RNA sequence: GGAUUUGGUGGAUUACUAGCUAAUAGCAGAGGAAACUCAAAGAGUGCUAU
C-alpha cells in the first residue's frame, strides 16, 4: 500500500500543485482515494494459509437386524 | 476400527458430563464477557443475576424476549442440568434455546444480549451442543468483535472447517473466506433450512437478506465458469427465492430479486421457469419498493431468454396478472426514463400480449413503440400479427393509425411482411 | 440405588430388552453403555479398577489397553505378540500385571514394563489383594503363588496337589483365596498355612467358575456339569443347588448389590434376591405358571454369536461389563452398583493428588500376609 | 387436607423441583414467540387361536384368552405392524387430495 | 408371468389373466404344493395383469394390479371384492408401501401414485415427465425416502415428507438394455440394490449426514458400494 | 415401567468454585470397609514405632 | 488441454454349499518449529485450611 498510495499520492499532487482552475474540492484525491482502498481490500482478503475444506471420509457400513412383518399372520381359516 | 478412535468418538459423546474438576474448570472457563481467570472464578448465579436484568433490557427493546424469562432465564433454572435430562426433556429444551438465537440475531450488535447469552452458555453448554444453530445466526457478524471470540471458545462442526484457521487468531474472518463456506453444496443445504426457520417466524432482517444475497450471488460469480455445478445450484438456491418471494416482508422480496437475476444472466434457464418465475414475483408483489425492483427484474429475466418465443405473447392469465399489478401508464414511465435497460423483448412480447387479449389498449402500442426503439424482427413479428388484426378485428383508427407508423418507419419491411402474409 | 419395578402383574423384569432401558434412562448412562468390537484379537477378558474408574483389557492373541472409559482417554496399549490370558490392576489404576505365555509381567500406566516374575510361571489367574498389596497367581502347575508388590518379593508358594486351576476368586471380607480343582473341590488358602484351610466340594466336574459377594457370607459356583450351587460360606452350609441350568457354566459374578450373573455361553441371566437362606429364593429359569414364589430370572441378553468370556460388574456402577469375543459391552442393569460409595477407601471422582496421597497411606498400613486367617476377628485374644 | 396455593410455590424453593420448567419447555410453542370402501365378511365370522404360534404371542391383551375373533384379530396385527413400521408423516397429516408455489412445482418436473 | 407368495397361498398369473391358487397340505408344511383354486380376471373386470401383490394384514385377499386399474381378490372365497377405479395412464410398476393401505403404482408416462386401498382414494402423486417407471422401492432405515427406477437407466430419490428431490443417479445402467430393471431398498439399512440389463448389479448406499442437526435437510448423495458385473455383449 | 438408576450429579460431587472442597461422602455400612481389627492394630503398630 | 503428488473407499492377496442363535432345535546420532494437545513428575507460592 506504501507504493501504491505514494504513486496515487503523486497523482493527486501534480493536480494540486499545477492545475491553473483547481476546484477546492479534492474530487481527484477521492476518487484515488477510493482505488487504494480497493486495492487495499483485495490485498488484505488474501490469506497465506491454507484453509481445510470440510473432511468427507467413506466409513465401513455393515447391515444391522432389522424387524419385518411376516406375511404369515395374514392367511387364517374360518 | 482402533481402539483410539472408537474412544474418541466417546469422548465427543461425553464432552458436557463435567466428570472432574480438570474438565469443569474448562467448560466453566469459556465465556463471552470475561476472561478464562475470572470466568472460572464465578459462580452460575452470579452470571444468571447479570442476564436476568440483561434480559429485562431486551425486553423493553423487544417484548417477545419476556417469554425466555418463563423457561430459559427463569430463577428455578439455575439447578437445571441438560446431562441428567432424557431425550424428550433434551429436545424441549433445544427447541426454546432456537427460538432464542433467532430473536438474538439481529441484537447482538447491543450489548445487553451479549450478556443474556452467557447464561445461556455457562448453563446449557450451547456452544459445545447447538455449535451449529448459534453460527447461523452471527455469520453476517463475521467482522464484529464479538464472531472473533465465539469461534475462540468453541469447536466447529465438520461443515464450517473453513474458520478453522482464524480460531484465536488477530485477524478476523475475512471476505474471501464467506464464500468458501457458501461454495460448499452441504452448507447451502444446512443454511436453508435456518433461513427457512427465519421466514417462517417473521425473524429475518435486513443485514441478514443483505448479506445472505450477497454471498448468495458471490457463490454464482465464482461458479460461473463451470455449468455442472451451476445447474446443481439451481434445485436448491432457486426454492431459496420462492421462499423470500413469499414472504411478506417487502426485504425478503427484493433479496429474492437480486438472485433471480444473477442466476439467469449467469445461466440461461427454460421460459417456463421464467413464465414461473414472474408469476411467482407477481404473487406477493405489493410494496412500492418491490414493484420498481420486480418490473426492472422480470426485464433481466426475459433478456437472458435466447430461445424460440424470447418475444412470444405472455400467456393469458400471466399478462392478466402482469397489467393489474403494473398498469400501462407505470410501464410508459417506465419506458419514458432515458436511463431505463434494455427490455425490448419484453416490451415486444407485451405489445403481442396486448394484441392478442385487449382491443382498447391498441393506441397505448402505438405510444410504447415510439418510447422504445425495438428491434427490427421484434418490429417485423409485431408488423405479423397486427396484420392478422386487421383480416379479423375490425378496422380501428388507431388500428389504421399503428400501421401508419409502420408506414412513417421502414415502408420496406411493412410490405414485405404483406407480401409475405397476404 | 436403583430398580425395575413392575406396574401390571402381566409386565415382566426379564421380557425388558436394552433398547428399552437405553431409551428410558438419560444420555450420561446410555454413554456408559459402551460397546466395542475388536473382531481380532478375541476373546478378551476384562477388569475393572477397584474405584470403577478404569477398564483393564486383554485381548486372547495379546492386545492389552488400558483406559479411562467413563473420560475416554487411553492410558495404556499393547500389542504383545503372545497369548495374553488374563490382566488385574494393582493397588491403582497406574499399575497392572498380565498373564501372559509363560510368564506373567509388571506394566507402567505408559505401558511401560517394569518387571518380569520368574517365579509365577503358566499362571492362568489373577487377583490382587488391595489391603495386603499382594498379587495372587494360578494355573496349570497347581502353584499358589503370592508376591508383595511394594516389596518385589515373594510371600509364599503354596502346593496344591490338586491339578491345573480351573478358578480363583478371592474373599473380601477375611482375603482368603478359593481355587476349584477337577475333583470338584474349592479350596481355600492363607499365606501362612501350607495345606488349604477348607476344602468344598461343590460339583461332579471341574470347576469352571467361582463367585463371592462383598459381604463374604455367601459364594457361587459352577461346575462343568450341568450345574449351579449356592453356598453359605462363614458356616458351610449349602443353601442352592440350582441344577436347571439349560447349560454347563462359565463365568459367575456377585454384584454390591448381590445381584447373581449367570454366564453359560451368550446365556446372560441375572437373579435378584437370589443369596438369601430362604428356600423360595433358590434361582429358577422361566416361571412355573406364575409361581410367586419361584425366582424367576431379573434379567435376561442375547450376545449375539459371541461367547461372553467373562463377566465383571462396574463398581459404583449399575452397569454390567461383558467381554467376549468381538469385544466389550456393558448392559445396564438397574439396582446393580453401589449408590453410595465410600470416599476415604475408594473414590470414583479421585484426583491425582488424592490419589497418591491414598498410595502411601496404605501402604502405611499394609496388612502383614500372616494375619489372613479364615475369621478376620482372630486379632486379639488370649493365649 | 391439601395444600394451600401459597405453600406450593414454596414447597417448590425447598425441595427444588423442575417439572413446572419442564411443563412449560414442553408447551414451547416456537409460532407463539413469534371409511372403508368394502367389507369382508369372512373377517366377522374367522376366529383364530393365539397361542399356537410364538410369534402371535404377544398380541393377546390377557393371559386368559386364547381365541379371538378376525376383526380384533386385524386390530392387533395392525398394531404389530405400525410398532415394525413406524408410520412416517407424509401418509397421515400430508395428502394432495397466480398460484405463488409455481417455482416449486416447475421445479420438481424439471430435472 | 408374475408370482406372488404371501403366507399359505402360492399365487401364479398366467398371459391369459388366469390366477391360479395353490395352498399348503398342512399348516406346518414348508411350501404350498396343493392346488386351491383358480381365479380368471376377464376384460370387463380390468385389463392385463401388470403384477400380483398382496399386502400387509389381509386375512387371504390378493391385491391384483392391471393396466387399466386394481382389483381385490379374496383368495380364500375367489370373490371381487372391491375394483379400483380406472386411471388414465396404463400401469407399469406396483410396490407396496411401508405404510398400511397404501401401494405405489407407476405408469407409462412418469406418474407414481400412492393410491390408498383402504380408502379407495388417491392421496398423492408425484411427476416424471418425459419418463417411464421401472422399479419402485421405499426406504426402511425410518427416513421417507422413494426410490424411482426409469428405463431411461436414471435412479431418482424422493422425500415424501419434504416433497423434494434428494438426488439423481443418471445413467447407472444402459437405457439400450431396459435401464434400471430393478432397484430394492434393504429391509431396514440405508443401502440399495440396483440391477440392469446390462449384466451388471450395482449397490448404493446413503451415508449418515454431515450436520449435527437438520440431518434430514442435509442429506449425503448416495455413494457406490459394490458391484458385480461382466461383458454387455456376447464375448 | 419404574426404571431408576444411581445419579451422580457432577457438580454436587465436583465443586464450580475451583477453590472448593469437593464434597466428601459417607456411608457406615461395614460390608464397605472390611478388616475391622486388623487395619486399627497396624495402625496401633505404626504409631508406636 | 498436459504433467507431478496425494487422501479415502471397492475387489483380490487361501478353493466360491445361505443368514441369526443360547443350536439334536428355535429365530428371522544430534536437532529445529507449532499447542485453548495429551501425559509423567520437581520446586515455590496463594487464598479462614478454624
Amino acid at each position: 500500500i506504501a507504493r501504491v498510495l505514494a504513486a496515487k499520492a503523486a497523482v493527486s499532487l501534480r493536480y494540486d500543485a499545477l492545475a491553473e482552475d483547481r476546484d477546492d474540492s479534492g474530487d481527484i484525491g477521492l476518487e484515488s482515494r477510493a482505488k487504494v482502498e480497493n486495492r487495499l481490500s483485495q490485498l488484505e482478503g488474501r490469506d497465506l494459509r491454507t484453509t481445510p475444506k470440510v473432511v468427507r471420509e467413506a466409513k465401513k457400513v455393515e447391515m444391522t437386524e432389522a424387524r419385518a412383518y411376516n406375511a404369515d399372520a395374514d392367511t387364517a381359516k374360518a | 476400527s482402533s481402539l483410539s478412535d472408537q474412544l474418541a468418538q466417546v469422548a465427543s459423546n461425553n464432552a458436557t458430563v463435567a466428570l472432574d474438576r480438570k474438565r469443569r474448570q474448562k467448560l466453566h472457563s469459556a465465556s463471552l464477557i470475561y476472561n478464562s481467570k475470572t470466568a472460572a472464578t464465578q459462580d452460575y448465579d452470579f452470571i444468571f443475576e447479570n442476564a436476568s436484568k440483561a434480559l429485562e433490557e431486551l425486553s423493553q427493546i423487544e417484548p417477545k424476549f419476556a417469554i425466555f424469562s418463563r423457561t430459559l432465564f427463569s430463577e428455578s433454572s439455575i439447578s437445571l442440568d441438560r446431562n441428567v435430562q432424557t431425550k424428550e426433556e433434551i429436545k424441549d429444551l433445544d427447541n426454546a434455546i432456537n427460538a432464542y438465537l433467532l430473536l438474538a440475531s439481529s441484537k447482538w450488535y447491543l450489548a445487553p444480549t451479549l450478556h443474556a447469552t452467557e447464561w445461556l452458555v455457562r448453563r446449557f453448554q450451547i456452544h459445545v451442543k447447538n455449535t451449529e444453530m448459534l453460527l447461523l445466526s452471527t455469520l453476517n457478524y463475521y467482522q464484529t468483535p464479538v464472531f472473533k471470540r465465539i469461534l475462540s471458545i468453541i469447536k466447529l462442526p465438520p461443515l464450517f472447517n473453513c474458520l478453522s484457521n482464524f480460531v484465536r487468531s488477530e485477524k478476523p474472518p475475512t471476505a474471501l473466506t464467506m464464500i468458501k463456506l457458501f461454495n460448499d453444496m452441504d452448507f447451502l443445504k444446512l443454511y436453508t433450512s435456518y433461513l427457512d426457520q427465519c421466514i417462517k417466524h417473521n425473524a429475518t432482517y435486513t443485514n441478514q437478506l443483505l448479506f445472505t444475497t450477497c454471498c448468495f450471488i458471490n457463490v454464482v460469480a465464482f461458479n460461473s465458469n463451470n455449468d455442472e455445478k451451476l445447474n446443481q445450484l439451481v434445485p436448491i438456491l432457486l426454492e431459496i427465492s420462492a421462499k423470500l418471494l413469499a414472504s411478506k416482508s417487502k426485504d425478503c422480496q427484493i433479496a429474492a430479486h437480486t438472485i433471480l437475476v444473477v442466476f439467469a444472466t449467469a445461466l440461461p434457464l427454460k421460459k417456463t421457469i421464467i413464465l414461473a418465475a414472474m408469476e411467482t414475483i407477481l404473487s406477493n408483489l405489493d410494496a412500492k419498493e418491490a414493484k420498481h425492483s420486480a418490473l426492472l427484474t422480470i426485464c433481466k429475466l426475459f433478456q437472458t431468454l435466447k430461445g424460440q418465443g424470447n418475444v412470444d405473447q405472455l400467456p393469458s392469465k400471466i399478462f392478466k396478472l402482469f397489467d393489474s399489478k403494473f398498469d400501462t401508464v407505470s410501464i410508459l414511465t417506465f419506458l419514458d426514463k432515458e436511463d431505463k435497460p434494455v427490455c425490448d423483448k419484453f416490451i415486444t412480447s407485451y405489445t403481442r400480449s396486448i394484441a392478442r387479449y385487449d382491443r382498447s389498449k391498441l393506441n397505448i402500442i402505438l405510444s410504447l413503440l415510439k418510447k422504445i426503439r425495438l428491434e427490427r424482427y421484434e418490429v417485423r413479428l409485431i408488423i405479423t400479427d397486427l396484420i392478422y388484426l386487421s383480416e379479423i378485428l375490425e378496422d380501428k383508427s388507431q388500428l389504421v393509425e399503428l400501421f401508419e407508423y409502420f408506414i412513417s418507419i421502414n415502408e420496406d419491411l411493412v410490405l414485405k411482411c404483406l407480401k409475405s402474409l397476404g | 440405588n436403583g430398580y425395575l419395578e413392575p406396574e401390571n402383574e402381566l409386565e415382566k423384569t426379564f421380557k425388558v430388552q436394552q433398547s428399552e432401558i437405553k431409551s428410558s434412562v438419560d444420555v450420561s448412562t446410555a454413554n456408559k453403555a459402551l460397546d466395542l468390537s475388536l473382531k481380532e484379537f478375541g476373546p478378551y477378558h476384562i477388569k475393572y479398577a477397584k474405584n470403577g474408574t478404569h477398564l483393564l483389557i486383554t485381548g486372547r492373541k495379546g492386545h492389552v489397553a488400558s483406559m479411562d472409559w467413563r473420560k475416554g482417554q487411553l492410558r495404556a496399549e499393547l500389542f504383545l505378540n503372545e497369548t495374553c490370558h488374563s490382566a488385574t490392576y494393582l493397588q491403582n489404576e497406574q499399575y497392572f500385571a498380565v498373564a501372559q505365555k509363560k510368564y506373567t509381567f509388571i506394566y507402567d500406566h505408559e505401558g511401560t514394563e517394569l518387571h518380569r516374575l520368574k517365579q509365577h510361571i503358566e499362571a492362568r489367574h489373577l487377583d490382587f489383594l488391595p489391603y495386603h498389596y499382594l498379587l495372587v497367581t494360578a494355573g496349570e502347575t497347581g502353584w499358589l503363588k503370592y508376591h508383595d508388590v511394594s516389596t518385589g518379593q515373594l510371600v509364599s508358594e503354596l502346593r496344591t496337589k490338586a491339578g491345573p486351576t480351573m478358578a480363583m476368586a478371592q474373599n473380601p471380607w477375611n482375603a482368603v483365596m478359593h481355587l476349584g480343582h477337577s475333583n470338584g473341590t474349592v479350596s481355600l488358602w492363607s499365606p501362612s498355612m501350607p495345606e488349604p484351610l477348607v476344602k468344598l466340594l461343590s460339583a461332579r466336574g471341574p470347576v469352571n467358575s467361582i463367585a463371592i459377594d462383598r459381604s463374604g457370607y455367601y459364594m457361587a459356583t459352577t461346575g462343568a456339569d450341568r450345574s449351579m450351587k449356592i453356598w453359605d460360606i462363614r458356616n458351610f452350609k449349602q443353601l442352592h443347588s440350582v441344577e436347571s441350568l439349560p447349560t454347563p457354566g462359565t463365568n459367575v459374578s456377585i454384584s454390591d448389590t448381590g445381584l447373581l450373573a449367570l454366564s453359560r455361553g451368550p446365556h446372560v441371566t441375572l437373579w435378584k434376591d437370589a443369596l438369601k437362606l430362604s428356600g423360595d429364593s433358590k434361582p429358577c429359569f422361566g416361571s412355573m405358571g406364575g409361581n410367586p414364589h419361584r425366582n424367576t430370572p431379573y434379567m435376561s441378553h442375547l450376545f449375539a454369536g459371541n461367547k461372553v468370556e467373562n463377566l465383571g460388574f462396574v463398581p459404583f456402577e449399575d452397569l454390567l461389563g461383558v467381554g467376549h469375543q468381538t469385544g466389550i459391552t456393558n448392559l445396564i442393569v438397574p439396582g446393580a452398583g453401589e449408590a453410595n460409595y465410600d470416599a476415604l477407601e475408594l473414590n470414583p471422582f479421585e484426583t491425582k493428588k488424592q490419589r497418591q496421597e491414598q498410595e502411601v497411606r496404605t501402604l502405611l498400613n499394609k496388612l502383614p500376609a500372616d494375619t489372613i486367617t479364615l475369621d478376620p476377628n482372630s486379632i486379639g485374644s488370649v493365649d | 387436607p391439601p395444600p394451600d396455593e401459597e405453600e406450593q410455590l414454596l414447597a417448590k424453593f425447598v425441595f427444588g423441583d423442575t417439572t413446572d420448567l419442564q411443563e412449560n419447555l414442553a408447551k414451547f410453542n416456537a409460532d407463539f414467540i413469534f371409511e372403508a370402501a368394502w367389507i369382508d365378511s369372512d373377517d366377522e365370522k374367522i376366529k383364530v387361536p393365539i397361542l399356537v404360534t410364538n410369534k402371535t404371542k404377544k398380541l393377546r391383551t390377557s393371559y386368559n384368552e386364547s381365541k379371538i375373533n378376525g376383526v380384533h384379530y386385524i386390530n392387533r396385527l395392525r398394531s404389530q405392524f405400525e410398532k415394525i413400521y413406524p408410520r412416517p408423516k407424509w401418509v397421515d397429516d400430508e395428502s394432495d387430495s397466480g398460484d405463488i408455489n409455481a417455482l416449486t412445482k416447475i421445479l420438481s418436473t424439471t430435472y | 408371468e408374475h408370482l406372488c407368495i404371501f403366507g399359505d397361498y402360492l399365487c401364479a398369473s398366467t398371459d391369459d389373466n388366469s390366477i391360479f391358487i395353490y395352498k399348503k397340505s398342512d399348516p406346518q408344511d414348508k411350501y404350498p404344493s396343493e392346488f386351491y383354486t383358480k381365479l380368471t380376471v376377464t376384460e370387463i373386470q380390468g385389463g392385463e395383469i401388470v403384477s400380483l401383490q398382496h399386502l400387509a394384514t389381509y386375512l387371504n385377499k390378493l391385491t391384483v394390479v392391471t393396466k387399466s386399474n386394481v382389483l381385490l381378490f379374496n383368495v380364500r372365497t375367489g370373490k371381487l371384492v372391491f375394483t379400483s377405479n380406472e386411471f388414465p395412464d396404463q400401469i407399469t410398476t406396483a410396490e407396496p408401501a411401508p405404510v398400511l393401505d397404501i401401494i405405489a403404482l407407476g405408469t407409462v408416462t412418469g406418474e407414481v401414485i400412492m393410491f390408498n386401498m383402504r380408502k379407495g382414494k388417491r392421496i398423492r402423486t408425484i411427476k416424471i415427465p418425459q419418463s417411464r417407471i421401472s422399479s419402485l422401492s421405499f426406504r426402511t432405515d425410518g427416513s421417507s425416502h422413494l426410490s424411482v427406477g426409469t428405463s431411461s437407466g436414471d435412479l431418482i430419490f424422493y422425500d415424501l415428507d419434504r416433497r423434494s428431490r434428494i438426488h439423481v443417479l443418471k445413467n447407472i445402467h444402459r437405457e439400450s438394455y431396459g435401464g434400471v430393471t430393478q432397484a430394492t431398498f434393504l429391509n431396514g439399512q440405508p443401502i440399495i440394490v440396483t440391477s440392469g440389463g446390462d449384466n451388471s448389479l450395482k449397490e448404493y448406499v446413503f451415508d449418515p449426514s454431515l450436520s449435527q442437526g437438520s440431518g434430514d435437510v442435509v442429506v449425503q448423495p448416495p455413494r457406490y458400494l459394490r458391484s458385480r458385473g461382466g461383458h454387455s455383449q456376447p464375448p | 415401567m419404574k426404571i431408576k438408576t444411581i445419579k451422580r450429579s457432577a457438580d454436587d460431587y465436583v465443586p464450580v468454585k475451583s477453590t472448593q472442597e469437593s464434597q466428601m461422602p459417607r456411608n457406615l455400612n461395614p460390608e464397605l470397609h472390611p478388616f475391622e481389627r486388623a487395619r486399627e492394630y497396624t495402625k496401633a503398630l505404626n504409631a508406636t514405632k
